[PDB]
């Protein structure tokens, strides 16, 4: 619905809609913004990234109220409202993962763009599989261990330990760990080796740099106290 | 219940 | 769309989407309920209202952002977005104003409905007016100034100064002098006599009552702080 | 910035 207008107007449309809260609306343009079919910026890829988690953190939001007032009654409206935003969820998530394989991942070269796009990757397939129960919800897992998988190698390879990317790469990877595959020793063992490898490296990093890694080092931490 | 990253 | 779904159904599914935070889902359910052609309840009138006043604010708040950003401006991408926003806001406005007129005003008999249609026919002839500027500005403004007298008037012939809709009314129609009319002497005198007369009427309410009338009164003092 | 009726 985007093809007639001009990638810059597009992301700046999406600059203005996320001033606004107008996440949808962020999302179509960042999307139309995509198929244009170059690759997209360091600040782009957040806008997309942006746009995207917001719209789903809303469905997930609103699946799990839903899925909870299902689970204390167990007519058919509980179950047929929660049916209908988890398609709408499983929608969205298709749609990004539809981006990043048509062509996203495939452009990206860089190691700061092709680990961005496989955590993308990873989580978009870790939502759908917070809804799966049929006879994909196992494939479902390890589409996302896969992707999340080849985002930890490369991270490990070609990035500093304090690295946002790196950093929020680890933690949502963790979180996979815990809440998805049932391994919450796994996920308690990676968010400690990585907070304890990034503390290691902040003396190298200006004072901007340590504010962004140690904002998401937090996270990691409060993982930790949840955990243990 | 635990966070995944936010902004 | 939802001419197949039971009217039972779409109340309860309006009363989950509430619980979900999902209100433009809420909102189809209700203008469903509402197409089926019987006169709605008290508590079915609040679902309608609760769930186009929180679709209708969203856009409100989004397109004051990007009219704000529009006068610091002054390419056409802002203009172009704020005029998105602004359609669809008049999009949903319109749609409610229908449902008022065809044909809930028209069948609403008892004061406590008529009273409440007729309050929200003014209060969303109040939203246009907001983003009004053409040869219709002004017929916009007597719509929603005509809408608000009617359900005055109505209000103090049937209902006790207490009464919360009556209340509400009288606090909207007061915001609608100051911020729509150019009239802040009769927004204030308004909401004065509005708060001294209900709050001489607050001996003969339950303690339940005295809580719901209070915490309206206390938004006319809020604002009449603001005001003078 | 005044308030309307509100929930
Ligand atoms: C998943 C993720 C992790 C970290 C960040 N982040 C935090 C601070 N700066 C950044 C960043 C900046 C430019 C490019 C990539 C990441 C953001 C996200 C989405
Ligand atoms: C516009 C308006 C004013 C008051 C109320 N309100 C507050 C407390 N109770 C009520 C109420 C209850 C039943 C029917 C109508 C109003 C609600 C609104 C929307
Ligand atoms: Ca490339
Ligand atoms: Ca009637
Ligand atoms: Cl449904
Ligand atoms: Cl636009």
């Amino acid at each position: 619905a985007m093809g007639s207008m001009e990638r810059a107007s597009l992301i700046q449309k999406a600059k203005l809609a996320e001033q606004a809260e107008r996440y949808e609306d962020m999302a179509a343009f960042m999307k139309g913004a995509v198929e244009k079919g170059e690759e997209l910026s360091c600040e782009e890829r957040n806008l997309l990234s942006v746009a995207y988690k917001n719209v789903v953190g809303g469905q997930r939001a609103a699946w799990r109220v839903l899925s909870s007032i299902e689970q204390k009654s167990n007519g058919p409206e509980v179950r047929e409202y929660r049916e209908k935003v988890e398609t709408e969820l499983q929608g969205v998530c298709d749609t990004v993962l539809g981006l990043l394989d048509s062509h996203l991942i495939k452009e990206a070269g860089d190691a700061e763009s092709r680990v961005f796009y496989l955590k993308m990757k990873g989580d978009y397939y870790r939502y759908l599989a917070e809804v799966a129960t049929g006879d994909d919800k196992k494939r479902i897992i390890d589409s996302a261990r896969s992707a999340y998988q080849e985002a930890m190698d490369i991270s490990k390879k070609e990035m500093p330990p304090t690295n946002p990317i790196r950093l929020g790469l680890a933690l949502n990877f963790s979180v996979f760990h815990y809440e998805i595959a049932n391994s919450p020793e796994e996920a308690i063992s990676l968010a400690k080796t990585t907070f304890d490898e990034a503390m290691a490296d902040l003396h190298t990093l200006s004072e901007d740099s340590y504010k962004d890694s140690t904002l998401i080092m937090q996270l990691l931490r409060d993982n930790l106290t949840l955990w243990t | 219940r635990p966070s995944s990253w936010r902004q």
